[PDB]
């Protein structure tokens, strides 16, 4: 790792710790979780995922390179990876012991009940379980986890996205320094074609997007629930 | 809108 991976690392490391507070403190804020229209989980989901969006922001804003691009880029890249990163961050809260998000509290342990209550169907959340297995399966320092989130938020294949040429390179930096730091420092056997699985990790994200987006374009159109959604969130999905 | 004044500088 040159002096310049070992501080993209630190930059990355510090601005995850600034922005996920692993005591789950903000989550009493939310309005509450309900279990009892269907739709009972959407608004305690909404503002979870809303504060999500925040956070994410917070984070992109301090990867190296980000805020050298134009502000129509910055916010293609954050409206196109938003629900990727909430997907990919949630994995730190993910628990194999019964496939659910334990984030403090009983009531903010998540499973895939809820995910239906929000009105999501199986076609989305059976590969939303698989994706977060998988991950949790590769045993991912956390060097590499927020490496991977970068990577995913620079992408310059994204639809929209005017300078590609300066986002690749920006995203290329960020995927060299995790080469390296599997290479410098991830064992074996886990580190067998681990940037592979991780770039696999990515494509998986896409695909989960894709479906996501089709759910929320749906479930949006009626007005009952997009009056439970808050305005970033109408925002960063529409 | 609101990405957009996050993002302002
Ligand atoms: C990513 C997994 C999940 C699981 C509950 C989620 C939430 C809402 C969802 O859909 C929402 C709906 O699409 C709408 C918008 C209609 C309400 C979907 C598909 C999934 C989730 C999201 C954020 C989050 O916080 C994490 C990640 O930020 C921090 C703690 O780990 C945790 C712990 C879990």
């Amino acid at each position: 790792l040159s002096e310049e991976q070992q501080h993209i690392i630190a930059i990355l490391l510090d601005a995850h710790h600034k922005t996920y507070d692993p005591t789950y403190a903000d989550f009493r804020d939310f309005r509450p979780p309900v279990r009892m229209s269907p739709l009972s989980m959407l608004p305690h989901l909404a503002d979870l995922v809303s504060y999500s969006i925040q956070k994410v922001i917070g984070f992109a804003k301090m990867i190296p390179g980000f805020r050298d691009l134009t502000s129509d880029d910055q916010i293609v890249l954050l409206k196109s990876s938003a629900i990727e990163v909430i997907m990919l961050r949630s994995n730190q809260s993910f628990t194999m012991d019964d496939m659910s998000w334990d984030c403090g509290s009983q009531d903010y342990k998540y499973d895939v009940t809820d995910v239906s209550k929000a009105g999501h169907t199986l076609e989305l959340i059976e590969p939303l379980i698989k994706f977060q297995v998988g991950l949790k399966k590769l045993n991912l320092h956390e060097e590499e986890h927020v490496l991977l989130m970068a990577i995913c938020i620079v992408s310059p294949d994204r639809p929209g996205v005017q300078d590609a040429k300066l986002v690749e390179a920006i995203q290329d930096r960020l995927s060299n320094t995790l080469q390296t730091y599997i290479r410098c420092r991830h064992p074996p056997p886990g580190s067998h074609q681990l940037y592979a699985k991780m770039i696999q990790k990515l494509a998986d994200l896409r695909s989960l997007n894709e479906e996501h987006s089709k759910q929320y374009r749906s479930l949006s159109f009626q007005p009952e629930n997009s009056m439970k959604l808050t305005p970033l969130v109408l925002e960063v999905f529409g | 809108p609101m990405l957009m004044n996050l993002l302002k500088d």
